């Protein structure tokens, strides 16, 4: 897991 | 002949990486690259973390610049190419993620800065950081 966005 | 580019690997080298003094939350964008037959992408790295949670980390993201439809679904894997040209420190999206125009996905804590510096001989040959991003486009 722990995939994230830096835009949203 | 109905075809599609369903997989591609983008290699990106950041020279004089130690010279990159951008502070936490500041970013480095790669040039925009396309995948073929439509889709435009770019990479974004935060040399000193995106935020406090990742202050000691380098943050790495894949951005969808443009797509013909409303979205794009894709699996991705980021890694670093070492001195010997081999892959190391690979991290992959377990599943595919839903990208839309202008949105990115990636790893906030891809790798620790002190680790990258300690292994500079191997991970930063000539002070160059080479990143590898392999993408699997499952829906256009």
């Amino acid at each position: 897991p722990d995939v994230s966005s830096s835009t949203h | 002949g109905s075809g599609k580019v369903v997989k591609f690997s983008y290699m990106w080298t950041i020279n004089n990486f130690s010279f990159c003094r951008e502070e936490m939350g500041e970013v480095i964008k790669s040039s925009t690259f396309s995948s073929g037959a439509k889709l435009k992408w770019c990479l974004r790295v935060n040399p000193k973390g995106l935020d406090e949670e990742s202050k000691d980390y380098l943050s790495l993201y894949l951005l969808l610049v443009s797509c013909p439809k409303s979205e794009v679904r894709a699996k991705f894997k980021f890694s670093i190419l070492n001195a010997k040209g081999e892959e190391t420190k690979a991290m992959e999206s377990q599943r595919a993620y839903r990208f839309v125009q202008g949105k990115d996905w990636g790893f906030k804590k891809f790798i620790r800065r002190d680790f990258l510096l300690d292994e500079a001989n191997g991970l930063l040959p000539d002070d160059k950081l080479t990143l590898f991003c392999e993408v699997s486009v499952v829906q256009d």
